[PDB]
This record gives structure tokens, C-alpha cells and sequence, in this order.
């Protein structure tokens, strides 16, 4: 996944010169540098006389992206005696296959014809040049007598090439013994020594070779690709080979031992003409050291969805197992008629994972079928199933399909950066492309807040530039990065985070930064390539409740990191890359909430104390109480909490004491429900932990009943809450009291007299009320102030009747008004008259009347009066004694209450006197 | 059910949940209810007929012409398949129905293209089929009167190491070495374009000689290829059965071959065969692949038979297997039975059919249920064999679609293989409500008409496209009864700044916030306002002949008034219906005694 598609490097050859059609590597022990080897097998060279003969290209990597050609020859076609020629060089498709090992490169020429020795002829036995060093040498192993098509005459030695780890040659001629196919393997020892210029047929002693067989197998085309890997623990490569043709057509691979050449396995193919075989491939792909092998079929045809057979291609991919059996899966292509499989090409360890990894190409895909080349990364069990990567081509066609990875080669690293780099060929257009292998970083990353539970009141910080304390929680990052391979020092990391991402989309905002850096935080982190996890940390604060209402999401912190590549790459400009499968992004979230706990129901303590407006009340009236009462929650939270009296039968609510601002407003009802009676308040919803409260209740007193002596009230507290939703019963009293504020008040008219009487006489004995003299009017009341009744009371009154042995006032009758009674001790109207400084005159002074009056019961504002008439007695004030005298008439009355109907309450006596007086002067003064 | 349940709205996610949801857009839309029901329960609520949309999926028939009785009449009139045209349109997630009719016509014209490998072993058979014009316009006679006749032949492409290039005068005669002559190598050449005149077929095949090949792989393909492709010289007919016939005796070539040769090109869908009858590209192209080859097969409507000696005949059977609407027939090697082999190579070949799908968009899959011989029904199957030719066969076609395609004008065509008879299909999506043009664009009930009838953003997007949460400085909006106060009096809850206030068994709550109530009134002297008022936000309103707070003082002086008729006498002052007796030695309720 890791491949530097951007800026590839780039070579081209000469036009329509299939420049690319098989590339390699080279790698010179002795020299430092390195070189990529490209076939070009229709350019022409300076060969005298040949056109097309082709050329193998040595093209640089530093600076200069220059291509050279490779002397392996300059000689025209030798002759046979004068002018019959030995050998035909032109369109012989050199360096159609090369492969290179250390400083060895073998190059073929699959299509050169021979001649021959016994007769005029032209046969294309093949030829391979095998250059070591210096040294140039030819390698033409089916240039031998077998002279024709039941021979090796048509063997097309060198049509697929490949080294095995011993130093040995492999190479196939898919041509040899009626095309049934011949693999030849050589020592390369031996051919470098035994090569003698004048001896074309030449014998190679330690050779190994197949041998032609029956009838049947004619046109297996044995040889067609080769690949060589150790398929028996013997520690020597054998040889794998594709016949594609084999089996009435439906292809198979042949696994030869590598020592005396004998078969250990064949694969066979599904379906025919699906040419299994093409291409063949044996590396290492999932840990074993056993290698696994990889079959091409470009042209499998699949059954489609809707049943129509349809060609993508497929590659067949064979796990070797420890007792030599194999595990096989097939693998398909991804689109029709672009021959997935066409080629295979091991890469190493492209990002140095610890598995091998493999290229498949599809030539004839992707837009306009300009080619593509899948990467496919090897796993514990198998390869993976889903490529990693995808290169496509970006060369239009000329006159010819680009074939864009037709021939690629891996596992070799020209940066000497520790990751395998990958050569593409393009031939239809002649060019060859080198993808350089990016360095594989990965990262790891931390997240902690602290604390992951948070309630919300633990206020602890507090805001720079202000005295404001805020509630806030630490929250810390961290990261670690590490690869296997040239990196550079130090790494720039552009780490960023912001809080409550996932609700910030348009919403209120709520968390903050320590300086309100709008719920964001950027920061760039310079970490050391090591083991260090270089934590950090900032401290968030929420902000206050009155600028945010979410409190039940919980607070989803959100964290991303990128690293800065244009720092990353090295002097080449090739920049780093992250693991695949590494997210360059995490978050976590906390528990911002007071829930009462997991049940979610608070646990509260309620109570409730009372004191009362009115200390006594006394029995009579309506009297309003007021009760002043403190409520508290010393618990949790209560939900719906109500404060609660219940009232007795001489009772009933009014409301609340809503005018003291020192109370609380509260919400009042008043209920009545079977026989029960109760005054309801409100306290809100929740009633919060340790709050307390004060409120005042208003409650009538409707105690006229006689025999209570206090009024009884209970309160309580209760909520919803399913514990402790009720507070203990506070029962509180009032005592009952008796006040009867009985009083005695009186009046006279007239409130004075002038002497002497006008139109008066005196006579012997008066007849009628003229007689005695003017007449005056007395009144006394006994009135009740107070609420209570009285059962029963008293009154008495004092009269002035004779002063000087002469009557002062006579009276005449008296009247009653209220539930009274009187009497006289002295005879009402006794002759029974026809119906200087004033002095005072009374019973003390004077013979004294008395009227005494009984009373029943009376209530408040309720009163009983006396009234009296009587004439003033004329003859003891125009007497000689009195004729200089002024003199005021005095009397006076008192009054008890002797019983009360309040029998159960304490009970005291009330008692009082007043008195009333009429004056008499001298109107006409008399002589002194 | 699962329109309503799914809450879905917009009128369009309603038709993606289920073909049977329906919606409504009315304007005097019933509150309570989901827009998104299937039909009946839209009714139920009375929506108006022509306010719901319910789309239906539907099958219609463009072009039903009759199947024909015989295939001698006039060339446009033959209709082996009905109906011709149909459009058909469905929903997002729904699935339709409808039956194809398919019928081999008799006397259908023919056209034969005699494909004749000419390797050494073939000059028997090139003996023994110079009267074959003429033997084959006899037999056929009986099964079609409109035969036509071809040739052409291959035998590999003429390049090392498959053609002798050595000595030099064996390329202009491959047989020089045995002692005989023949023709230089060739890939395939046009002999005989197609044509009525059966009796020039005799004359133009005597003037062919065989050639000489090294190997027994024959390259055949290559010749199958150019005979498909290269029509205008070949003669096919647009109206008739095309007949391939493939002769050989020996295995064939098959792609990625070209490689040995140093032919590396692929093959391509094109004609190369240039005005002298020679496939020129034969030394610079691939051998075709049986992909390539059943493609170009099934566009130009070819049928192939492979007629193929004994020795290889299982080889073609194989072969055949891969490549849809090909037979096998043994020949011998003095060829004597082709005649017999091509007769009941037609007959076997058209006793039986089978239907293919061109162009089908990955939005829509088909299922096929075949009735066959003798009105039996085999499910599953899209093809059906035993026929005698002149019978009639149809198939039930079951289509659905995969949610919404972007683009609702698709077309596709269903053909049996080998034939142009095919039927057309205009497929369309009703993705989209009628109501969504002209009716819900905008509408000024949500935001000022800035809200598709709502669909605005944040701000008004909260409910009804009038709720804010963008800002929630909240969705209390002057719920509590001052800045900064408790939500309703915490007398309930609020939803968009209006309170649910709750109701109790003893009172009920009213206002904005909750503020006012019909129970929390005054009691004074035993009831509430003292039996002289109601209640009102906690406040008592009095009578008439009652005032105070408590309506606990009376307005009247009927109460006041003396028998002397002055209020209180003109002793004092009347207040609250008692007389305050301002005058000494006066008393009584008025002041009166």
C-alpha cells in the first residue's frame, strides 16, 4: 500500500522497439551502484546485417536516468562454408527474457535459427548469452544434434529463464520433442568453462534434462514459464513449469525434483483454454519457510451473477504444507477481458511487515485499457484477498495496447532504504517504470480524562484574568511512532482536538479550553522516533449553566493527528506513510451527570419545625392563626415536594402569609376527603439536597365550642421520591383561653339643673310628676368586650335618696332592656306619683336606694342596660340650707360575672364600678 | 405498520420504505397523524384522492404483433417473438411481472458458411464435397426455400515454426519434399461469398488445393473470428438462420499461441480480411480467445456446429460446452456424411431456445420461470429443448430493482440466442412524489417561507420550522416567569416556550408559565371569597353588593337605613352594612334607638 506512485522514475527506448518486454535488476558485488537491465527484442542493433535482432539495455538510476545498450555481441551471422550462413541473427527476439543474479546476466534470444550441421536448414533452437564479469559467454543448450521437430530442432531454448539459489541454470524450450516441451537446468560454473567458440554443439557434462515421452503429450508446450523454489526439504531448489496446452488443453504445472530431475507434483487446471500455466511464481507468503506457489490463468472464464460465463482471469494461489501437501485458493479478476494473471512477480516485504508480499497484473484493464497492476499483501494464513494498492498506467496507446505490467520484477531495493522497490513494463508504448517502496510508519495514540465520572458542582478551577471559579476536568494526549527502516530523526506530528465534537454541529457549544480557545486546541508535537509516548495534558472547564442546556449527552472529546511529509521526506523527496490500518483519529467520552446513582431515584431526609403567631386564643370568635414554619431536605434531591398539615373539625385554611418578604410565597390548597382535612403547599420540583426553606400558613379558628381547651395541628413533608418521601409528623398546639372584657358604663340626662326650678310650686303633697320638680333620666349597661360568653352575671346600682332628712330623687319606674331581672330594696315611687365651689352629694353623704338586677348569658358586643326616671326632689334644695349651695348628685354601680359556660378552661371572677352624676347650681343666685 | 413506524417524511423516504406506503399532501392536513401510511389508512383520515400520491408499478405493451405461421413472407413481416416493445415502471424496492412468447417459424431462410480446414489429410474430403452444392439445396429443399451457400478455408497462420520456411522453394510449395505440389501456406481466405446460385458452390470449390502445416494445432479460431466479424463480405443476411459450419480432423490454436511466433498483439473485434480475400493480419495478431469469439458469436447471431472427425470429437465437445448455441457431429475422413451431418445439425440446433439479456442495469435483476412442451412450467430455468420446430414456448419474466437509480430512462432488450427477434424494455423509477414539483418547494408556514413543506436549517428547524436551537439561550422560550426563573413555575413542562401545565384532581393550572390557577384563591368565614366571588389567578373578584380583599365588606345601605329613612340616623356613618354611631345617647343597628 506503501508504493510512491507520484513521481515515478521513467524510461523509454527506442519506438516500437517492445523496449520493456522483460525487465530485471542488476546488482554489481563489486561496485556501488546499481542498474535496472531492460529487453528490447525488435530494437536494432549494429550487428552487420541484422535487422531486429533485439538488445538488452543497462539503464541508470542517479541523476542522469540514462539507458546504455549491453555488449553481448557485435558479430553478424557466422558462415558455414563460404556463403551458406550458420546461423540466422535478424527477428530473433534477443533479450526477450532476462534474469541477473549478483554480477551474472542472461539474456535470451528465444527465436534464433541454427542451420544446421547435417543439412541446409533453419530450425529455431534459441540461443542464451551469459555475461559474468568480463567475461561474454553463449549458452545454447538445444543447439544440438537431436536435428529436428522429433528433436530438440524446434526447442525455442530460452523462451523462460530463471536462477536457482545454488547457482544453477534453469531454462525451458516450450518447442522440443513435437512441442512437447523440454526444461533444461546447467551449472553456471560449467558454462562459463566449457564454452568454446568453434564447437557449436556443444556437450555440458553435469546438465539435467527431460526426455521426450508417448505420443499423447504432443503440444503441452512444457517450459512455457519456469520458476524455480524448494518443494521437498532437501535444501536445493527444484524446478516449477506451466504447461499450458497439457490435458486435452486444460493446462498444468509440473514440479520436477531439483536433483536428477524427477516429478514430485502436478496441478491441473478447471477449465480449458483458460491456458493455466502462463505465468508461474514460488515465494514465501505466509511465514512458512516453506514456498508457496502461484499459478496464472489469464483467460479463466467465470460464471457471472446472471449465469453468462464471462473472461476476468485467475490466479491460483497453493500453500505448501510441512508433509508436502497442498492448500489451494483461486482468486479472480475484477473486470472482463483485462487477463488478470498475465504476470507475477514476487516484491519481498514491501512495507517489512514480516510477510512476503506478491504483484498481479492485468494488463488489459482500468480506463481505455491502458493496464493496471494489483498489490496484494501476504497474511499469517494466505495471501489477502483484497488487493492493497493499484497502479495504473498513464500512457495512451500508439498503435498498439500499452500492456502495462506484462513483465515486472521486485525484491530489490535501489534506494538501500530497507523497502523492495518494483519495476512495471509498458512495452506497447516502450517504456519501463520504477515505483519506489515509501518507509511505513506506525502510530499509536492515547486519550485519558480524568476524572471518566463528573459531577457537575465539583467546582475546582478557576478562570485566568478573573476570580471566577469553574468546574473542570484534566484531559491528556499521547503518541508513539516507530518504523523499520531509513527514517528520519525527528517527526513533526500536527495533533489537534476539539471537545463534544459529535454535538457541535450547529448546537450550543458547552466545554471550553483553560483560554477559551473556541472548544479547539492545535498544537504541533516534534516526537523523537523512539519508545517515548510523550503525553501531554490541558485542563477543559465547562462553562456555566445558564449558557448551555445539555445534560445528558455525555462530553465526546474528539482527537486527529497528520503528519507533516514535507518535513518527513528525505533528499530525494520521497516522503513517509502511515500504516494501512492504523486510524488517524480516536475520542472518548465521559459521564457528565448527577443521576442520583444507577437506580436513578435520589434518596432524600426531609423535616420540618413549626412556630406559632398566636400564643393563646381565647374562646368566642373567629380568630386567625398564623404558623410559621422552617422546611429543609437534609437528604438527596425530593421530587415533587409538598408541605403537608392536617387540620382538625373547628378549623379551616385561608392562605398564606403571602405579604412577608421574609417567607415564601408559597402555593396553598386546602383538601377534605373521608372525614380527613388538610392544608397543601408546594415546594417545587425536585426539593434539591440540603436545601432549606421558610413559609408561613394561615389557618381560621372557628372556637366557640365550650368545652376544648387547645386546638391540635399536625405537619409533614412527603415527595415522590420511591425512599424516604415522607418526613416525620410534627404535631403542634395552641392553648384555648376565656376573656369575657365585661365593663359597666352609665349616662344622665339632663347632665344639669338651674335653680330654682322654672314654673314650679310647692305643694303639701305631690299628685302628678309636675309636682315634685324636673324630671332626670338615669341609665346603666353592662356590656361584654371580649369573645367569650358568660352564663351568668351581676349588676348593681346605688341612688342617692334622702340628704338632710330630705329626698334628693324620686323615682318614679324603672325599665330593663336584655336578659335581665331587677329589683329595689326600697319602694319604687313610694307615694305612687301619677305616671361657690359645687359640692357632691351621694349615699356616702347620703340615705342610700339600691337596685340589684340578675343577668343570664351574653356574648360579645351583646349588652343589658337598666334605665330609671325619676323627678329631682325640689324642697331640699330650696330649703334656707341649701340656698347658697351648688351641689353635684352622685351615684354609682358595679357588676360581677359570676359563672362562665367554659367549665374546662381556668376561669377568674371580672369585676368594676363607675359612676354618673348630675349637677344642680344655681341658676338665679339667691342672697348670701 | 411499518410506514408509520419507520417516521419516515418528505414524501420520498415514505415510497423508499415500501412499494404499499403512500402520502398525503394536503393543505388542510389533520394534525396527529403521519403523512406516510399506505393508502387505505391515508383515506381513513379522509386525505383527498387526487392529495395522495401512492405511485404503482405497472407493465404496458408498446408493440404486440402476432407470431407468424410461416417464414417465406415478407422478410420484415416475420415476428418470432411478442410482444415486440414494452416499458414497464416500478418503485425504488418493488418487483413486476410479465410473460415472453417465442416461436421457431418454419421455411425460415438459411444461410450456410461451409468453413472448410485444408490441411494435407483434407484433400479426400475436398474430393469427396464437390458435389455438395447441389446434394444440399436438395436435401434442404424439404426444411427452407430460401437457402444461401458460402465457403471459405484456414489451415494456420503462415509463420515459423508453423510453416516450413526452409528450403528456400518449399515456402512456394509446402509439399516439395514428399514429391507432390500444393498451395503456399495461408491464414484463411474468402472463397465463395454467400449466395443463392447453389451450383457455383460446386464450381468454386474444384478450384481449391490443400496445404501443408507442420503441427497438428490447426488454426481454426482465427478463421471463426474473421468469418463473425468481416459480415459485409461473408453475406449474412439480417433475416435468416445463420449456419457456421466448422469442418476439421485435429486439434486447434487457442489464444496467447501467437506467443511461440512472436505474435504478442491480442486479437480484436475487427474485420482485416483485405480486397483480396486474405485475413492480412494473420502474422501480427493473436489467436482469439472463446470470449472474444462467444461474444462476437452471440452479437452477429451466428450458429456454429463443429463437425470434427472421431478422433477429436470429445475434444469439441468440450469445447462446445463453453461457447452457448454450438452442436458436434462426426465426420468421417473421406468427409461422405457432412450432407446428413448439416441436416440434422439444423434440426437438433433449432429444437430447442434460449433467451439472453443484453444490456440489464446492475439496478435490476430478473428471474426466469419457463413454460415448455406440452404446457408444463419448470421454474428457474430461461431456456427449454425438445421442441419440434413450429411450436411455441414462453417464459414468465420476474424483475426488481435495486432502491433508486440517479437516472430513471434505463433500457434493456431480451433475444433468444440466434436471433434478432428480441423485445425491448423502456424501464423508468418512480423515485419521486408529483407533489414535490409545485406543492412542497416552499411554503411561508415554516420560516417565513424559507422551509420546503419542514425542511430548513438551524434556527427554525426545531419543530414546525419556528423552534431555535442553534442559540438555546433554549426550547423554553419565556416558559418561566422571569429571566433566569424556574421552567412553568415548575408547575410542568414546556416545549417551545409554552407550558404543559398539569392538572390535579383538586384544581387545574393555566399561563405562559403556569402563573394562574382556578384553586388558589382566599377562604374567609368558611368558603372561598366568602361566598361573594370566584376565584382567579389566586385573586378574589366580589360582587356587586360585596367588597375587600376576601369580599368580606358589603357594599350595601339597605342595612344602614334608619325607619326615619337617613342612614344611620344622620347619627354617624354607614360602613360594611353597620352604622358607626358617632353620636353620644344614641344606639342600635343604625343608630335608630
Amino acid at each position: 500500500f506503501n508504493l510512491d506512485v507520484d513521481s515515478p522514475a521513467e524510461y523509454s527506448g527506442p519506438e516500437g522497439s517492445y523496449f520493456g518486454f522483460a525487465v530485471d535488476f542488476f546488482v554489481p558485488s563489486a561496485s556501488s551502484r546499481m542498474f535496472l537491465l531492460v529487453g528490447a527484442p525488435k530494437a536494432n542493433t549494429t550487428q552487420p546485417g541484422i535487422v531486429e535482432g533485439g538488445q538488452v539495455l543497462k539503464c541508470d538510476w542517479s541523476s542522469t536516468r540514462r539507458c546504455q545498450p549491453i555488449e553481448f555481441d557485435a558479430t553478424g551471422n557466422r558462415d558455414y562454408a563460404k556463403d551458406d550462413p550458420l546461423e540466422f541473427k535478424s527477428h530473433q527476439w534477443f533479450g526477450a527474457s532476462v534474469r541477473s543474479k549478483q554480477d551474472k546476466i542472461l539474456a535470451c534470444a528465444p527465436l534464433y535459427h541454427w542451420r544446421t550441421e547435417m543439412k541446409q536448414e533453419r530450425e529455431p533452437v534459441g540461443t542464451c548469452f551469459l555475461q559474468d564479469g568480463t567475461k561474454t559467454v553463449e549458452y545454447a543448450p538445444c543447439r544440438s544434434q537431436d536435428i529436428d521437430a522429433d528433436g530438440q530442432g524446434f526447442c525455442q531454448g530460452g523462451f523462460s529463464i530463471d536462477f536457482t539459489k545454488a547457482d544453477r541454470v534453469l531454462l525451458g524450450g516450450p518447442g522440443s520433442f513435437y512441442w512437447q516441451g523440454q526444461l533444461i537446468s546447467d551449472q553456471v560454473a560449467e558454462i562459463v568453462s566449457k564454452y568454446d567458440p568453434n564447437v557449436y554443439s556443444i556437450k555440458y557434462n553435469n546438465q539435467l534434462a527431460t526426455r521426450t515421452a508417448q505420443a499423447i503429450f504432443d503440444d503441452s508446450y512444457l517450459g512455457y514459464s519456469v520458476a524455480v523454489g524448494d518443494f521437498n526439504g532437501d535444501g536445493i531448489d527444484d524446478f516449477v513449469s506451466g504447461v499450458p496446452r497439457a490435458a486435452r488443453t486444460l493446462g498444468m504445472v509440473y514440479i520436477y525434483d531439483g536433483k536428477n530431475m524427477s516429478s514430485l507434483y502436478n496441478f491441473t487446471g478447471e477449465q480449458m483454454a483458460a491456458y493455466f500455466g502462463f505465468s508461474v511464481a514460488a515465494t514465501d507468503i505466509n511465514g512458512d519457510d516453506y514456498a508457496d506457489v502461484f499459478i496464472g490463468a489469464p483467460l479463466f472464464m467465470d460464471r457471472g451473477s446472471d449465469g453468462k460465463l464471462q473472461e476476468v482471469g485467475q490466479v491460483s494461489v497453493s500453500l505448501q504444507r510441512a508433509s508436502g501437501d497442498f492448500q489451494t485458493t483461486k482468486l479472480n479478476g475484477f473486470e472482463v477481458f483485462a487477463r488478470f494473471g498475465s504476470a507475477i512477480a514476487p516484491l519481498g516485504d514491501l512495507d517489512q511487515d514480516g510477510f512476503n508480499d506478491i504483484a498481479i497484473a492485468a494488463p488489459y484493464g482500468g480506463e481505455d485499457k491502458k493496464g493496471i497492476v494489483y498489490i496484494f499483501n501476504g497474511r499469517s494464513t494466505g495471501l489477502n484477498a483484497v488487493p492493497s494498492q493499484i497502479l495504473e498506467g498513464q500512457w495512451a496507446a500508439r498503435s498498439m495496447p500499452p500492456s502495462f505490467g506484462y513483465s515486472m520484477k521486485g525484491a530489490t531495493d535501489i534506494d538501500k532504504n530497507g523497502y523492495p522497490d518494483l519495476i512495471v513494463g509498458a512495452f506497447g508504448v516502450d517504456r519501463a517504470i520504477l515505483y519506489r517502496a515509501r518507509p511505513v510508519i506506525t502510530v499509536n495514540a492515547g486519550l485519558e480524562v480524568y476524572p471518566s465520572i463528573l459531577n457537575q458542582d465539583n467546582k475546582t478551577c478557576s478562570l485566568p484574568g478573573t476570580a471566577l471559579k469553574v468546574s473542570c476536568f484534566n484531559v491528556r494526549f499521547c503518541l508513539k511512532a516507530d518504523g523499520k527502516g531509513v527514517l528520519p530523526r525527528k517527526l513533526n506530528f500536527q495533533v489537534e482536538l476539539l471537545l463534544d465534537k459529535l454535538k457541535q454541529k450547529g448546537a450550543i457549544r458547552r466545554a471550553l479550553f483553560l483560554y477559551s480557545r473556541s472548544p479547539s486546541h492545535s498544537k504541533n508535537m516534534t516526537i523523537s522516533r523512539g519508545g517515548l509516548m510523550q503525553c501531554e495534558e490541558l485542563i477543559a472547564y465547562l462553562r456555566d449553566e445558564s449558557e448551555f442546556r445539555d445534560k445528558l449527552t455525555p462530553i465526546t472529546i474528539f482527537m486527529e493527528y497528520r503528519l507533516d511529509y514535507r518535513t518527513a521526506a528525505d533528499t530525494t523527496g520521497l516522503q513517509p506513510i502511515l500504516n494501512q490500518f492504523t486510524p488517524a483519529n480516536i475520542s472518548r467520552q465521559a459521564h457528565i451527570l448527577l443521576d442520583c446513582g444507577e437506580d436513578n431515584v435520589c434518596k432524600p431526609k426531609l423535616e420540618v419545625s413549626v412556630d406559632s403567631d398566636q400564643k393563646k386564643i381565647y374562646i368566642g370568635d373567629d380568630n386567625p392563626l398564623t404558623l410559621i414554619v422552617k422546611a429543609q431536605n437534609q437528604g438527596e434531591g425530593a421530587y415533587e415536594a409538598e408541605l403537608i398539615v392536617s387540620i382538625p373539625l373547628q378549623a379551616d385554611f385561608i392562605g398564606v402569609v403571602r405579604n412577608n418578604e421574609a417567607l415564601a410565597r408559597l402555593s396553598c390548597a386546602f383538601k377534605t376527603e373521608n372525614q380527613t382535612r388538610q392544608v397543601v403547599c408546594d415546594l417545587g420540583n425536585p426539593m434539591k439536597a440540603g436545601t432549606q426553606l421558610l413559609a408561613g400558613l394561615r389557618f381560621s379558628v372557628h372556637q366557640q365550642s365550650e368545652m376544648d381547651t387547645s386546638v391540635k395541628f399536625d405537619l409533614q413533608i412527603q415527595s415522590s421520591n420511591l425512599f424516604d418521601k415522607v418526613s416525620p409528623v410534627v404535631s403542634h398546639k395552641v392553648d384555648l383561653a376565656v376573656l369575657a372584657a365585661v365593663e359597666i358604663r352609665g349616662v344622665s340626662s339632663p347632665d344639669h339643673v338651674f335653680l330654682p326650678i322654672p314654673n314650679w310650686e310647692h305643694k303639701e303633697n305631690p299628685e302628678t310628676e309636675e309636682d315634685v320638680g324636673p324630671v332626670v333620666q338615669h341609665i346603666y349597661e353592662l356590656r361584654n368586650n371580649g369573645p367569650s360568653s358568660f352564663s351568668k352575671a351581676m349588676l348593681h346600682l346605688q341612688w342617692p335618696y334622702k340628704y338632710n332628712n330630705n329626698t334628693l330623687l324620686y323615682i318614679l319606674h324603672y325599665d330593663i332592656d336584655g336578659p335581665m331581672n331587677c329589683t329595689s330594696d326600697m319602694e319604687i315611687n313610694p307615694l305612687r306619683i301619677k305616671i361657690g365651689d359645687i359640692h357632691t352629694l351621694g349615699c356616702g353623704v347620703a340615705q342610700c336606694l339600691k337596685i340589684v338586677c340578675q343577668v343570664g348569658r351574653l356574648d360579645r358586643g351583646k349588652s343589658a342596660i337598666l334605665y330609671v326616671k325619676s323627678l329631682l326632689w325640689t324642697e331640699t334644695f330650696m330649703n334656707k340650707e341649701n340656698q347658697n349651695h351648688s351641689y353635684s348628685l352622685k351615684s354609682s354601680a358595679s357588676f360581677n360575672v359570676i359563672e362562665f359556660p367554659y367549665k374546662n378552661l381556668p376561669i377568674e371572677d371580672i369585676t368594676n364600678s363607675t359612676l354618673v352624676t348630675t349637677n344642680v347650681t344655681w341658676g338665679i343666685q339667691p342672697a348670701p | 405498520n411499518i410506514c408509520t413506524t419507520r417516521g419516515v417524511s418528505s414524501c420520498q423516504q415514505c415510497l423508499a420504505v415500501s412499494p404499499m406506503c403512500a402520502w398525503c399532501s394536503d393543505e388542510a392536513l389533520p394534525l396527529g397523524s403521519p403523512r406516510c401510511d399506505l393508502k387505505e389508512n391515508l383515506l381513513k383520515d379522509n386525505c383527498a384522492p387526487e392529495s395522495i400520491e401512492f405511485p404503482v408499478s405497472e407493465a404496458r405493451v408498446l408493440e404486440d404483433r402476432p407470431l407468424s405461421d410461416k417464414g417465406s413472407g415478407d422478410s420484415s413481416q416475420v415476428t418470432q417473438v411478442s410482444p415486440q416493445r414494452i416499458a414497464l415502471r416500478l418503485r425504488p424496492d418493488d418487483s413486476k411481472n410479465f410473460s415472453i412468447q417465442v416461436r421457431q417459424v418454419e421455411d425460415y431462410p438459411v444461410d450456410i458458411y461451409y468453413l472448410m480446414d485444408l490441411s494435407y489429410s483434407m484433400k479426400d474430403d475436398l474430393w469427396s464435397i464437390q458435389n455438395l452444392g447441389t446434394k444440399l439445396a436438395t436435401q434442404m429443399r424439404k426444411l427452407t426455400s430460401n437457402l444461401r451457400i458460402g465457403f471459405g478455408a484456414f489451415v494456420d497462420k503462415p509463420v515459423s515454426p508453423y510453416m516450413y520456411i526452409s528450403p528456400p522453394e518449399a515456402l512456394e510449395n509446402p509439399c516439395y519434399d514428399m514429391k507432390t505440389t500444393c498451395l503456399p501456406m495461408f491464414g484463411y481466405k474468402h472463397v465463395l461469398t454467400l449466395t443463392d446460385q447453389v451450383t457455383r458452390f460446386n464450381e468454386e470449390v474444384k478450384k481449391q488445393s490443400v496445404s501443408r502445416n507442420r503441427d497438428a494445432p490447426e488454426g481454426g479460431f482465427d478463421a471463426i473470428m474473421q468469418a463473425t466479424v468481416c459480415d459485409e463480405k461473408i453475406g449474412w443476411r439480417n433475416d435468416a438462420s445463420h449456419l457456421l459450419v466448422f469442418t476439421t480432423d485435429a486439434k486447434t490454436h487457442i489464444a496467447l499461441d501467437g506467443r511461440l511466433a512472436g505474435i504478442v498483439q491480442p486479437n480484436d473485434g475487427q474485420c482485416h480480411v483485405g480486397s483480396d480475400n486474405h485475413y492480412s493480419a494473420s502474422t501480427t495478431m493473436d489467436y482469439p480467445s472463446l470470449g472474444l469469439m462467444t461474444e462476437k458469436l452471440s452479437q452477429k447471431n451466428i450458429n456454429l456446429i463443429f463437425a470434427v472427425t472421431e478422433n477429436v470429437v470429445n475434444l469439441y465437445q468440450n469445447y462446445s460446452e463453453l461457447i452457448p448455441g454450438t452442436t458436434v457431429g462426426v465426420l468421417s475422413m473421406d468427409s461422405s456424411n457432412v450432407l446428413q451431418l448439416i441436416v440434422d445439425a439444423y434440426g437438433k440446433i433449432r429444437s430447442k431456445v434460449e433467451l439472453e439479456v443484453r444490456d440489464l442495469p446492475e439496478e435490476l435483476s430478473l428471474s426466469f420461470n419457463a413454460t415448455c412442451l406440452n404446457n408444463e412450467v419448470i421454474p428457474g430455468l430461461k431456456s427449454c429443448m425438445g421442441l419440434k420446430i413450429g411450436d411455441t414456448v414462453s417464459f414468465s419474466i420476474e424483475a426488481k430493482v435495486r432502491g433508486c437509480p440517479q437516472e430513471k430512462e434505463k433500457s434493456f432488450t431480451i433475444k433468444p440466442v440466434g436471433f434478432k427477434d428480441s423485445l425491448i424494455v423502456q424501464v423508468t423509477f418512480d423515485c419521486d412524489c408529483a407533489c414535490q414539483a409545485q406543492a412542497e418547494p416552499n411554503s411561508h408556514r415554516c420560516n417565513n417561507g424559507n422551509g420546503t413543506f419542514c425542511r430548513c436549517g438551524p434556527g427554525w428547524l426545531g419543530s414546525q420550522c419556528e423552534c431555535s436551537e442553534e442559540d438555546y439561550r433554549s426550547q423554553q422560550d419565556e416558559c418561566s416567569p422571569r429571566e433566569g426563573q424556574p421552567v412553568c413555575s415548575q408547575r410542568g413542562e414546556c416545549l417551545c416556550g409554552q407550558c404543559v401545565c398539569h392538572s390535579s384532581d383538586f384544581g387545574k393550572i393555566t399561563g405562559k408559565y403556569c402563573e394562574c390557577d382556578d384553586f388558589s384563591c382566599v377562604r374567609y368565614k368558611g368558603e372561598m371569597c366568602s361566598g361573594h366571588g370566584q376565584c382567579s389567578c389566586g385573586d378574589c373578584l366580589c360582587d356587586s353588593d360585596w367588597t375587600g380583599y376576601y369580599c368580606n365588606c358589603t357594599t350595601r345601605t339597605d342595612t344602614c337605613m334608619s325607619s326615619n329613612g337617613l342612614l344611620c340616623s344622620g347619627r354617624g356613618k354607614c360602613e360594611c352594612g353597620s352604622c358607626v354611631c358617632i353620636q353620644p345617647g344614641s344606639y342600635g343597628d343604625t343608630c335608630e334607638k
